[PDB]
Parts: C-alpha cells; sequence; structure tokens
DNA sequence: ATCGATCGATATAAAACG
DNA sequence: CGTTTTATATCGATCGAT
C-alpha cells in the first residue's frame, strides 16, 4: 500500500542482517542460520500484509488499562508537546504507524487533539 | 548507551521477535544472540526512519487520554482524521520518546 | 455598580494524610504527567469539574481551575478518590480555598495614567512592563489589574465576597477615569 | 524580504516542597 | 526557584506564507 513503508522495512531487514552477521560468527552460528532468520522475518512480514514487499512473490475510567494487528499504534519521537487549555499540539518525527492493518512511516507528524 | 526499544512493538519489530523466537525454540540460536539482534534492530530502525523517511502525516481528533512518565508521551486519540502523503480512525494510540538525550 | 464579577479560578489545598509514590500514581492514573527533574509532583487533570491537581509525595495536593467553591471541593474529592482507587490510604482532609480570581467588564474605556497619578500609593502602572494597571487595595486586600478596555481582574481573595467588595470599592474611581 | 499568526515573556495571588 | 490555573493585553519573535 505504502511505498515508503515498504522501502523502510526492506532496508531495515537487510541492514539488521548485516549488522548482526558479526555477532552470529562470534556466537558460532553459521551464515545459513542468519539467512534463515531473514527468511522467517520476511515471511512473517508478508503474513501481516501491512504493505507489499519485493520478496512477496516468493511467499504466494480514571485508571490506566489490546495490542495486536488490529490496534492502531504509532511509535515515534517527539520534538515538542504543548497544550493551551484543552488544545494539544504534538510535533513528532521519525515514526511508524499501523492504521487499520496498513503501515505508514513518517519524517514528521503533526497532532492536534482537544482533550474534551 | 543505547537506542529506544519502543520500535520493537511495531509491525516489523514484532515480526523480528517472532522469527527470533522460532530459531530459539528450534535451538538454532541462544536467547542472548536473539537479544543482541533486537538491540541492533533498535539502532537500525532509528537510523532508517531518520535517513529514509520523507512522508509527513498529521493527526486531528479528540485526545481521550494522555500521559507522561519517564520521558515518554502516550496519547490515545479517538475519532480522528489521519492524513498521509486522508484516513478515518476510531482510535489511535501514540507512544513517543524524546528526540533529545 | 450593577455588575457582578465572575469567579474564574479557585485554588485549594487538600491533605490526603498518607505518603505517596508519585512514580506509581503517574503509572496508574490517566491524564497524569510526572517529570521529577523539573517538578517533584504529579500533575493530573479531570474533566468534571474541569480542574488540574498537583499531587505531592507527602500526600498533599493543590487543586486549581475550579470556578466555584463547590466544584473545588468536589474536584478535590475526585482526585483523592483516584489516589485511593490506585491503592493508597488517602483521605479527604484539611480542604481549604487559598485563592479566588474574578474578572469584570465595566464596558467603558479607562484613562489608566490618570488613575495611577491620582492613586499613586496603590497603583503601579508602566505599560512598558505590563499593559494593565496594578491596584493593590487595602480593604479588602485584593489586587486588581485594570485595563484600558474596562476589563478588570481581581485576585488574592479567600472568600468570594472579597472580590465583590473589591469591585464595588473600585467602581467609583474606575468611573471617575472613564474615557468620555 | 513582509503579513495575520501563534509564541514566549511580562504581571497577579497562592499553596505544595525537594 | 519551578509548576499550575485564569482573566487580560502588548511587544518582540520565528512562521509558514506571500
Amino acid at each position: 500500500s505504502n511505498a515508503e513503508a515498504s522501502r523502510v522495512y526492506e532496508i531495515i531487514v537487510e541492514s539488521v542482517v548485516n549488522e548482526v552477521r558479526e555477532d552470529f560468527e562470534n556466537a558460532g552460528i553459521d551464515e545459513q542460520t542468519l539467512q534463515d532468520l531473514k527468511n522467517i522475518w520476511q515471511k512473517k512480514l508478508t503474513e501481516t500484509k501491512v504493505t507489499t514487499f519485493s520478496w512477496d512473490n516468493q511467499f504466494n475510567d480514571y485508571l490506566i488499562s489490546e495490542d495486536g494487528p488490529d490496534e492502531n499504534l504509532m511509535l515515534c519521537l517527539y520534538d515538542k508537546v504543548t497544550r493551551t487549555k484543552a488544545r494539544w499540539k504534538c510535533s513528532l518525527k521519525d515514526g511508524v504507524v499501523t492504521i487499520n492493518r496498513n503501515d505508514y512511516t513518517f519524517q514528521k507528524a503533526q497532532v492536534e487533539a482537544e482533550w474534551v | 548507551p543505547g537506542y529506544y526499544e519502543l520500535y520493537r512493538r511495531s509491525t516489523i519489530g514484532n515480526s523480528l521477535v517472532d522469527a527470533l523466537d522460532t530459531l530459539i525454540s528450534d535451538g538454532r540460536i541462544e536467547a542472548s544472540l536473539a537479544m543482541r539482534v533486537l538491540e541492533t534492530f533498535d539502532k537500525v530502525v532509528a537510523e532508517t526512519l531518520k535517513d529514509n523517511t520523507q512522508s509527513k502525516l498529521t493527526v486531528k481528533g479528540n485526545l481521550d487520554t494522555y500521559g507522561f512518565c519517564d520521558d515518554v508521551w502516550t496519547f490515545i486519540v479517538k475519532n480522528c482524521q489521519v492524513t498521509v502523503e486522508v484516513i478515518s480512525v476510531d482510535k489511535l494510540r501514540i507512544v513517543a520518546c524524546n528526540s533529545k538525550k | 455598580s450593577g455588575i457582578v464579577p465572575t469567579l474564574q479560578n479557585i485554588v485549594a489545598t487538600v491533605t490526603l494524610g498518607c505518603r505517596l509514590d508519585l512514580k506509581t500514581v503517574a503509572l496508574h492514573a490517566r491524564n497524569a504527567e510526572y517529570n521529577p527533574k523539573r517538578f517533584a509532583a504529579v500533575i493530573m487533570r479531570i474533566r468534571e469539574p474541569k480542574t488540574t491537581a498537583l499531587i505531592f509525595a507527602s500526600g498533599k495536593m493543590v487543586v486549581t481551575g475550579a470556578k466555584s467553591e463547590d466544584d473545588s471541593k468536589l474536584a478535590s474529592r475526585k482526585y483523592a478518590r483516584i489516589i485511593q482507587k490506585i491503592g493508597f490510604a488517602a483521605k479527604f482532609t484539611d480542604f481549604k480555598i487559598q485563592n479566588i480570581v474574578g474578572s469584570c467588564d465595566v464596558k467603558f474605556p479607562i484613562r489608566l495614567e490618570g488613575l495611577a497619578f491620582s492613586h499613586g500609593t496603590f497603583s503601579s502602572y508602566e505599560p512598558e512592563l505590563f499593559p494593565g494597571l496594578i491596584y493593590r487595595m487595602v480593604k479588602p486586600k485584593i489586587v486588581l489589574l485594570i485595563f484600558v478596555s474596562g476589563k478588570i481582574v481581581l485576585t488574592g481573595a479567600k472568600q468570594r465576597e472579597e472580590i465583590y467588595q473589591a469591585f464595588e470599592a473600585i467602581y467609583p474611581v474606575l468611573s471617575e477615569f472613564r474615557k468620555m
């Protein structure tokens, strides 16, 4: 669905595999196991269907309180949070979000919610 | 001396945890190696989102709950409009960390 | 005068009588923010009545934003009830209003510098610093912020009656310096 | 470079307290 | 000293925006 998210995800898995290859070797685990990790990782991602991947063709109250493929969740960084009365404004950055089984990634996010 | 771990709760991070657990249960790797992969993941996600992200979305809605503890902001936005690049969303949980140390 | 100042904010203190783990409160209460690095207290807000409480480790708190004595006591009771519901031996004790703020609109403009020169011992006016004139009334002991617009701010009262008496006392002088 | 704009002071009272 | 609330209002800002 989202090109950017697709790209970001693919770059992450290839990049993580390269960063840990050194730790696998250091642990006595061979290259095939590292590859296996990439494969299972890829398959799982395709199974979620939050976006399409280039490898897809290969896989044809007043007190605090949920988390799953159906929870709409945004994970990211924050530049500044401010509120005036009940009006909140949130400047976010470098984040990823799942909205209705679909994923998006962002450079910046602007939030404007009224606590009422 | 590390990066935030919130991203492990994301779709890609959760899938990595899954893949990592199957190899652990198969006895193909040690849990320690799995944890080390997760910690590298934290770094890589932070860098990939910082250097290969261009989109800029915005959220408008009613803040149902907010919270700030341990330098972390949590927001539950209900009945909001998420515009990417427009999406209607009944509920949206936002968990964010400080961009600064 | 024919006008009655409107109560805009009431600050009250409440001793819950029992030590608190602010870190725990912040974790179990919704709409709570805790940043000890800047303020050693948990800031919590509720919608009914729309107020904000400052909760301390000592078990004492400050409730702000209430617009009536009843809403203040009522809101205070809700905060205490949350602390309890979280798991503390909190109790609603020593409720006491510490400050009441009210505002008015006399509807006409005011020549402030004339009022300041006339009542020099009570008013401090220097638009450079702040656009409004600061009138420090003696009886009752209420501080007023008088603006060119006719808008009046009265604060420092512990009884809502003091705001009313403060406004009645100042109306004649406000009228005397009306721009007309 | 320039707008209406929102943004951070500036001023007021008062309590809590590390 | 810092934090919170709230009415009130003016003077720089940065501020996307001409």
